[PDB]
């Protein structure tokens, strides 16, 4: 019946909507980038040279984080042509890998902090607004020489609702964090699955370059 | 864990409910 | 007085609040009776497989062994690697960067295995989080009616509020039901996978330490 | 933690609480 | 009140979990404390893995570093031939601390019951005694009294209720503290005799190392 | 309203108050300061990434931050890795040029994320202790409505009205106070470890640079 | 009016109440007192013997200085298990391992001492968990003995329950007596005892670092002529 | 009045005050030290050599602690005279500064404890001499005797006013003790930049001797 | 640290002094 009652009901009401709305987003995302991940990296599998998987993923796609990792492999080889020195070509080109690996897990986590911030925050002004929805309970009480409870036992009830207003918009957000803690941490592993590979199949074709320069 | 946050919350409910006997 | 009483004593939002706890516990259950004998038959294959395998000296021993495993067999399929990586690279001097690879190729699919067998573990520490805490919320609304219900009587008594207290107390025994053994479950899930990867890891060692002494006797033969 | 179940047991108390004076 | 009957057998049926559970707990740490703690001091003086065995000959099957010294002896014969023993002490660290955490977490059983009856005891009493005073106010509502002395007695068999959960309450605690402190001391002895088995282990695959240097 | 119950204070409920709508005001400026403070910085940071991975030896990454500025961080970067050059003039190991200048980069980076930092232990503190000293207002407004009482020596619940209503509005007001100095330092606090992953990745950027360079120097000189 | 006058007026649940909270609060004190004027010679000792030893230039020379520390010597502790990783040692090649080993079993030794010194603090935090509990039980036991003792008589009004307010809110008192100091030496013990085993692992680095030094040396010796 | 209410007043406040000289002292002595150091490193961020550094540093004060790193430093160039390995120079050196820079952190936490201590402890009295106020205020009433509410807040005020002792013995401990934790901690981070400059310095000297010395 | 343990405790004192008054 008062204003801040208003804002903090709408308040905890869009930040439930943002929520919602980041997860249905983010949840097909993820579904879709893992799944694309996935089958990619089914298809990659039988390759057993460096210029064979370029023939596999020459359809991959433009957007196909893989074929980026192929494009740093194949980078890595045309900067060092001309050189003696593998070892260091295979150091920086695992280094490389490894940067991007953790550059696509950036990118996987972004708005995810966003729903942090919320599932953190949604319980402090949840309780802000029990507070203030306690105050509207109250102040009228005394007012009106309110001592039989059952005149304001509407009036007392409900600021427990506001404790329902937020919990549902709080807790199970960072949890879905957590489960989007845990999805990345199963999205940047299989990503690692692929990229130190795509190290494995230029490791042996280097190997098997110079040992071919041996005799 | 992000879950012992509850606490203040707790301590809130309950200094609503010294009020309403009164 | 009877549950599914209690549950016609209550009104709409904690009715379906607790349908998600029970469906939550009903899955829960599932997850952890499907997992505990998929645990089990795999354990009991891998410690056949590995008392099998501990008595092989040789790589080629161990192909003959491995020539019935199955299909799925991990211990085949370690085989397998080790046997792609020796394909792969015919006609190099570096063994030891054929080592490296292998064991680095090993440890990649230990890692594989066991993210294998944590699929349902995250909804298991998902429900074992959030178990407490919707029962909780469906405490919250399954409580917001004796308010409204003294409020109509004016009586304050027995049975008018008594099953108000029985409904709180039934809508979280329910949630003590989904919330403890749901961590007990994700915790000893935790130990099974720890020793089931600990074991997986033993065997890759010793695949490392077969193919390991075959190419030393290889590289002492060349020299 | 085991430990934060006892509030459900809290607003059980409370709303025994409404009741009784009444 | 039957209610309040049921909570105090409630009380009195977590007690007796609080009484078996120091039972047992207390008659396996007075065997099981010693036996190590002579154990190391015999251990103390082994100088090498055969010597440790010709001491821990006469341990007996249930001498947990005995146990340890099988884990040892078992690392030993599955690596026989392998040139690199610095995996040989990692998978047997490895082991070791799989084991003794092993030890750790099997005799760390059924203290998690006794801090939830330590914590829940005095809450459930304090319902029981709450109901109590349903019937006291019943008495007061319905007899329409500004008298406490006819509705004293409820009040006071109320009470009982949280007596008796304290009652509940208070070994629980107690005993749990203790227990967990002697916990960690026996996991502190056991990782001692573990350090040791490490020990032997790297002392004697250096030893062999030297003598393989120069014939 | 708001300003007659402030009117309706003693001292202490006063001071409080001020106190808090201070720290709020404070909270509020270190907020729009550091904000447009990180857009700019991240603007320009990822501006200047997306011009230097184009940067394939280390004297076409001086070609390319010859105009970036002066207090550009990547040409920061850049000025430590040619000290490391020039420091390692005469000298015949590369691998102990490439761990001397990973380190320094490891403290460099380390040193900028603490040069964000700035503020940022106000605002914990602030969100930490904003609802325990709205809890001390409300103690104090409890005890001002216990000297009203005692100065009326009567019980009335519309003797019990102004004082307790004031220290529930004060138990409001430290919890307005309260929330967003949280919600600034977590905003914050993601904000600066993005910056500073986005940082290594340049100077990532600026160790591969001279990794090639040195490498391909080494194998030049066979 | 007096705590034994109050005492006198309490009932005898209540006293059996009061005098486990008072020698609770007593062995307390005992536990403080003693504990730590023991740990202050031990600091002392600790801190003369680092001093001593913060200028030994060789593990020899340290061994020199450190004949005449004492039997309980901890560094001298130290130098003795130092001796004999470099006496199990002889016959081998890798002084990385010897550094290994030692460092492993100085650190578990760092950890052993840490241990030995809390020896009680746990009753204090046994003490310090259930200071509460039986003066709350004393508390809800007199409020108890306040409503039979006003449903013994027909009548009611505050002066039958005052007295019984006085014995619960003063059960909760000394309940809280006990509680409190209680807390605050766990509190100091558990730093001083912390900031201990930081000391000793200074002066056990010492000891790694002097062994570093001689077991490089000893290379050098041994490489190049 | 109330004895054991006053004295337990006194001693909040007594605490308090305390907690105030603590923060006037450490934040005076730090604040030196944080400007001191800062000096110190924009001084020392442009030698080349380490020998050039102790030029530099000849000209810094007794208590100097970069100067003392750089002692270190040069006793670990003194008791390697005549060795062959560098490396286990360059390990000595570096556990040695890691050592001295966690021995000078914790020399930063001098009394920080005391002030962690009483922002924990301060929230139990006050309740207790509220308690204590408000069970001889029922005992007055009774031997009095009233059934109202305004014969009895009088002493709930005078117990009330402990706990708002106590919460003011409370927070403001509790803030100096985590900004002194906060900024104690880039000073640990700061020191760590002068003694990584120090093992640059001295790594860079060895690398440099050891190219020199392989080639003649 | 083994000190905040005396938060349940705590919340075991304020529910008793719900009680009380009641």
């Amino acid at each position: 019946a008062d204003i801040v009652v208003k804002c903090v009901m709408i308040g905890l009401i869009l930040a439930s909507v943002v929520t919602w709305a980041i997860f249905f987003s983010k949840s097909v995302e993820f579904f879709n980038q893992k799944r694309r991940l996935k089958r990619e990296q089914q298809l990659l599998a039988e390759a057993r040279s460096l210029n064979q998987a370029n023939d596999i993923a020459a359809d991959f796609g433009s957007k196909s984080l893989s074929l980026h990792l192929l494009n740093e492999a194949q980078n890595e080889l045309e900067l060092s042509e001309g050189s003696d020195d593998n070892e260091g070509i295979k150091e920086r080109t695992s280094f490389r890998l490894e940067r991007r690996v953790a550059a696509v897990g950036r990118q996987m986590g972004r708005g995810n902090g966003y729903l942090a911030t919320i599932g953190a925050i949604s319980p402090f002004v949840g309780l802000f607004g029990t507070v203030w929805g306690i105050m509207n309970s109250f102040i009228g009480i005394a007012q009106t020489q309110t001592t039989n409870l059952a005149v304001v036992a509407p009036g007392i009830a409900e600021a427990l609702l506001a404790t329902a207003i937020g919990l549902v918009a709080a807790i199970p957000a960072v949890v879905i964090y957590n489960v989007f803690a845990r999805q990345i941490g199963g999205f940047k592993a299989m990503l690692g699955d692929v990229a130190a590979q795509v190290l494995l199949l230029q490791s042996r074709d280097l190997d098997l370059e110079a040992s071919a320069a041996a005799h | 864990n992000v879950t012992p946050f509850i606490d203040v919350m707790l301590v809130l409910l309950i200094i609503f409910m010294v009020a309403a006997p009164l």
